[PDB]
């Protein structure tokens, strides 16, 4: 066959938990929208890249 | 207490910093008056009864 069973599709579906995070729809696909100067770079002296 | 991040070269390697602070309590007060009258003092005591 050409369309084989792919090696990845034999693996287990891993265990999942719940995370609070912002989700935005643009076009036809969803997006994680996120700002990163409060979770990370809060009061540590490293420049925001 | 400050957290850290982990950098790569050629940046400096940082250490866990700490901060320690004490503040001095300022002091303020109040004022309020009451003034009575002379020939009403005898009325409270009883000299002019």
């Amino acid at each position: 066959d050409l369309n084989r069973q792919t090696l990845d599709e034999l693996e287990s579906a891993p265990q999942t938990t719940r995370v609070r995070a912002d989700l935005v729809s643009i076009g036809e696909k969803l997006v994680f929208l996120e700002a990163l100067e409060k979770r990370i770079y809060a009061a540590t002296n490293v420049p925001y890249p | 207490h400050q957290p850290l991040i982990a950098r790569d070269g050629p940046h400096p390697i940082e250490q866990p910093t700490h901060n320690y602070m004490t503040k001095i309590i300022d002091r303020r007060a109040l004022n309020a008056a009451f003034s009575l009258a002379t020939e009403a003092i005898a009325l409270l005591t009883g000299e002019a009864l």
